């Protein structure tokens, strides 16, 4: 009970159909597949993205310490130049007054003995004082003696 | 003309298209509608025929992936009940004046040849593949390889052209199946009895077109 | 003969229940083994399980409804 | 050929009691066998356990029946 | 012929006693590695085993009831 | 019909001895293959054995005595 | 005798289809310990298991078409 | 049928003893098996060794003796 | 008489065939446990599987064909 | 129905065979799995080899002898 | 009969063709698990399961070409 | 019936040969069991190998000329 | 036929009521699925946006790098200002400390050259006084220390 | 030796000279007035009497030192005292002697059942009570041949089993007897009967089994002049052997059963 | 063959054999056994007992070494004892006799005193002639003074 | 007939081949358990005399512990006397000593207070010669003589 017309009209609607089939479905499949395959660029973005931030935090860092590094090479720079000046100064200001001082000082000293010297009215003094002093007292000498006087 | 199950043969193929169709027009990443739980199996049919072959998902995937998925919804078309019910004509509906009833609502895989139909498209493009990949070394006698080990090639390659044969066989028969089994419980209870067994047999039949899809990747597994 | 149909009836009947009787006896029977010593892949394995039972009740059928057709 | 019948009516009888029959023995032996093993999944396997033994025992009926048709 | 209700009577009877003459057979055979596993489980599971003859020795006894119909 | 009893008689007899003959074969080279794995537990798992071995042993003589009533 | 085809086209299917409805359920299960050990490798396996199980119920087949080559 | 009786006669001393014809290499086999396993349990494992080889062979018997019915009245 | 024909053909059908339906599923579940054991001689084996199935359904179809005769 | 008593002695010639005819096998497989299990013990192992090889190879002359007898 | 040696060309095919349908695949099945174990020692189990099969193999032939004398 | 001879011939020739010739498997799968694991003893149980094929093809052969001796 | 209508209906209702309850959980399944799905989108869209906006988190890790220069450069501008101050101080501190000890110095000396003058002066004294003794006694006479002398007894 | 083996000498009245087969189910002496005698039941007293005579001189002269019968008894009556210990010792010596009373006859039957010559002994080819007149009595028929007596044995056992089972729960017996509810009414039920179905196993166990020796000798004999039937005696008085231990041994398998 | 008279004449012989076999073949078996393993718990007891026999004759004789020791140990310290008390009553008759002696000492101290009177009979006179011994040349007399002698002292 | 014969050989073969081997193992493991049995009575004869020869020994050896126990408190006893006798003895050794020490002691004393006395009175005599020949030196020997005397030159 087969009928060969039969089953040559159902092999051609059949394979008909898988023709049809496939050539609609061709398109839909590697339209799924790029679909799932969008994941793959979608983590090489990512890991791009990743990469990229890394090195943007990497160079912020260096760019953080770099400034530091020379803020405080600066800092120290005029620090120095403040020292520096500093100490000239002091030193300058040391040896003109141990100079000028001690010069002054030694002027002073030789006008104050000269005025002394001349002023020897308390020397004088000194000397009638020294006159009678348990010596040519009670017994005076004969009219003294000006040499003394004279020798000063 | 031709038989009411010809007659039959283009009940889904015209559906076929129109669902392939359907598939190009619905076919997306996340897809809601069409193409979210079938493509699923689909794609883990296409994972099984990655786990075939590498070639064999597309060496011959439009002579073998459509009538699987033609043949899926045709296992749901043979579970349908009532198609048939009534004599279609060419004391029950039909049985007075008897015009030979012929239903054309009835599964046409039901004929041994739309069986074949996809049966002989997979064999001959694994058979062309075979003789594009093997041809001779498909059929190698190898005369006296061990010893008079020629016996090897002969009987596999005899096996191997009944295997083709056996699947259009197998599947008739299984389609068969289900016709034979949609009156089994027809006359035996007149409700819900036919139920107990129809959504495994449509499920079995499913299986039947994925064992199909198995043996199109398991030809071509042998053409490997 | 008058009782040829009936013996025929029986014969297909008694005689294809038995070795799917059996398929199925086996399937279960190490399937049991295989999910009790993993009860997660249950869902997996059971998934398996019932493929073959379709394929090993169904066979069963085939020379019951042929002798239905000697049934009646 | 009178008896016929009769014979038919016992043949299927006992036929279909034999693969069923061991097919409840071979299930019910890898269950506990199981069983056993497994006491935690127990009561959701002894219900899987089951599952052939209602298969199994399908298939005898139907031996029986188609006799009391004939018988 | 004559015997063949006797015959009849031979069948099922004669046929019944196979399938669970072995199904009984596998159980116990795979409930006792299972009881010599686990002799704790033993009143548990061999409930099982007490019960798996029950699903097979109601199938064996078809046609024993059915013979005596037929004697 | 010249002795059609006699073939009656004798096939049941003969019919539901292999399948419980096989099933001795399976409890207790099952059973001894676990005492041989477990000679510890002897007390009830043995006794598992010879319920079903009497279960089983009773299967082989349904048709046997009913073999003489229609002998 | 009379209507000798009777128990011959209900022959082939009661027998030639019990011995695959027992192989399957060996197939399965086998399979089914086998497959109970690595769920995951069912890609290798399943593809496998079928392949005889094509070849066993070409078996059954037989049994279902003779029934009506001689049944008609 | 002149040689009914003999086909009768001859029938179940055929069938029957099959089973333990197998049943009683499996009970060798698993006891053998046992033994090899555990070597020092065969002092008291063979006596279980031949619980079913009884069993067996008993059931085995009946093909033979009552076929004597029937060739021997 | 006058079927013996047609019983002969349902003979060998019915009888050799659960052979290899029985062989063949022991020979493809010892594959599988085979193949279970390991995938990496499958490329031997499977081929000495399908050796075998060679081996045993070629016998099969023995009475299948000699009764359309 | 000439032929009666040739057929009449082949029944136990076929049937008598294959049941033995397994368990050897049986036999040999159990020993030949035992014999890897310990060769260290041979004299009080293999001893057991024969044991059940009585049992079963001069089980299956029980209807040779009788079929010949027909013969 | 006029088809009595048309049915006894059917027999033997029919009848030795489970034997090496299964002895073979137990060969096979036996050999690939245990060749699926260790493939090292193949090339001998390989002869040896050649042995096997051809111990079984002519076994499957002794009616074949008796039938077709007969046919 | 001019032919059943003809058919003995088949039985003979084919029961009695499925048995043994299974056996043989049974022997070879319990050998390549045993020989996957020790190839020192093989020359060993090459001969147990021997001792089961001895015991196995001389009762297969057994009908095979018998139904020569009656045909 | 109405028993054919029978079985046909009763499989349909069985296979819905069966297929409701089956369809919940694989409803669910199939939401799972296609949530999965979108996720694995939206995560293809999270990874594009991260990708196009790394250069605005270049950007702002650019601008916190250069606030943090302004910060470093305000603070060295900072510490360089107290570490000028600081040495202006230090410098002014030790300048007013070298002139308090070169005028202490110079009236430590006027002091020293007036006392070591007093000093001289009074040998000076005592020498011309000696220088003058000699004579006075010679012109007043000697005889006075005979004098004392003889007291001395 | 080494290739001598011919054994062609069984062509000598091997087939002609025996009888096709001569065999029959039972065997009554009779000629006596009441009880009619038994070849078999004659038999079996001569067996009592040999087993009572092995017994006696085994009591006489006994002695501490265990040799000759003694040793070989005291070994003998050991393992299966030892072997009923091992089965279970609650109640082995309750009734050790009485299990070793069924042992000790069977393997007398056995071993009466190895006594050659009793096939040609026979009071009225042709033979000589044959080619008499008179049919051909036969002498010393198989003690163990004698179903009903192990039958007897059996409703002994089964006596034994039902004195077990008066002490099995007392009177009770309420496993054996029946189950309230659940799957346990229905197996208690089926093993009641396969319990009471056991003790006519045993029975029919051993009576098939001694008459199959009988059986294949005489079988053997219509074959075989003298070659096949000695190594097929071999096995059935290993058989006998082992069915005499079998017997007793489900009977102590039984009081085990019943133990429980 | 289903004679009943058969089936009660074998039971009522395998009854007989039986009993026989209990009175004969049981009770002498049963005996033996049981005086096998009397006479196995028996030996395994007595070589308990044995070596627990010789433990304790060991210990029994250290014992009894021990208790006569102690005894002698108490002999000995008793003798020491009473041997102590002698000592002591010899030390003190020791002193007695001391004591005695410096009675004695003082009765010659007093005897020597009592001999020193005989000086005024003899130095007295042994005085005069001393002091004519004094005398150089033996003056005396009139240059001496008896009464001066007569003083003394 | 000749069946009977024919059984007769058979079992007269199959009784010659069991003799062949079974005999030979048969008798080997009837005597093995009987060489158990006999080395089982053996070593229980053995453990019953060794047991009796122990509870001999023991019973010996505490008569022989007694023994010399009773020679070892004899020995004690007899040590006792012997040493109470020493002890009496150095105790009258020891007296005996201090009375001979007593009575030369007392000698000494004696004749140191003779020497004591002498040496007092000629100290006193001498005393006294003083007192007198001084006086009498004085005025009764004042002569002239003793100037001559101190003239000796």
């Amino acid at each position: 009970g087969i009928n060969p017309t039969l089953f040559i009209a159902q092999l051609i609607n059949f394979l008909l159909l898988i023709f049809i089939l496939r050539a609609l479905l061709y398109r839909p499949v590697m339209n799924l597949l790029n679909e799932r395959t969008r994941r793959i660029e979608e983590s090489v973005r990512d890991a791009e993205k990743v990469r990229e931030q890394l090195a943007n935090a990497r160079r912020d860092y260096e760019a953080e310490i770099a400034r530091a590094r020379q803020e405080a090479a600066k800092i120290v720079a005029q620090a120095q130049e403040r020292a520096k000046q500093q100490e000239a100064e002091i030193i300058a200001q040391a040896r003109r007054e141990a100079e000028r001082l001690k010069e002054e000082a030694r002027a002073q000293a030789e006008q104050e003995r000269i005025r002394m010297l001349s002023e020897a009215k308390s020397q004088i003094a000194d000397l009638v004082t020294l006159t009678a002093s348990r010596v040519l007292g009670a017994e005076l000498q004969a009219r003294g003696h000006d040499a003394l006087i004279a020798e000063s | 003309p031709i038989t009411n199950s010809f007659v039959v043969a283009i009940i889904i193929d015209i559906f076929v298209i129109a669902l392939a169709v359907a598939a190009t027009r619905n076919l997306q990443m996340v897809p809601r509608g069409l193409q979210n739980v079938m493509e699923f199996i689909l794609e883990s049919l296409y994972n099984l025929f990655r786990n075939i072959n590498a070639k064999y998902v597309a060496t011959a995937f439009p002579l073998v992936a459509t009538i699987f998925l033609f043949v899926l919804f045709g296992n749901w078309f043979g579970l349908l009940p009532g198609v048939g019910s009534i004599g279609v004509c060419h004391h029950d509906t039909c049985a007075a004046q008897g015009k030979k009833l012929v239903p054309l609502f009835r599964a046409p895989a039901a004929d041994l040849n739309f069986t074949f139909a996809i049966a002989v498209i997979s064999f001959v493009f694994i058979e062309y593949w075979g003789f594009r990949a093997l041809g001779p070394g498909y059929l190698k006698k190898f005369f006296n390889t061990n010893g008079i080990m020629s016996f090897v090639g002969i009987i596999e390659f005899i096996s191997e052209l009944v295997k083709p044969f056996a699947l259009a066989f197998r599947l008739f028969g299984n389609i068969f199946a289900g016709e034979v089994l949609l009156v089994v419980m027809a006359f035996l209870v007149p409700l819900l009895l036919p139920l107990p067994f129809y959504g495994f047999e449509v499920f079995v039949g499913f299986i039947q077109a994925l064992i199909f899809a198995l043996l199109t990747y398991a030809f071509l597994n042998i053409a490997v | 003969m008058e009782g040829l149909n009936l013996v025929a009836t029986a014969l297909a009947v008694g005689l294809g229940a038995i070795g799917p009787g059996v398929g199925i006896g086996i399937i279960v029977s190490g399937a049991v083994q295989a999910i009790g010593r993993n009860p997660e892949i249950e869902n997996r394995v059971v998934t398996y399980m019932f493929i073959g039972i379709a394929f090993t009740e169904a066979l069963a059928i085939f020379g019951l409804v042929i002798a239905f057709l000697i049934g009646f």
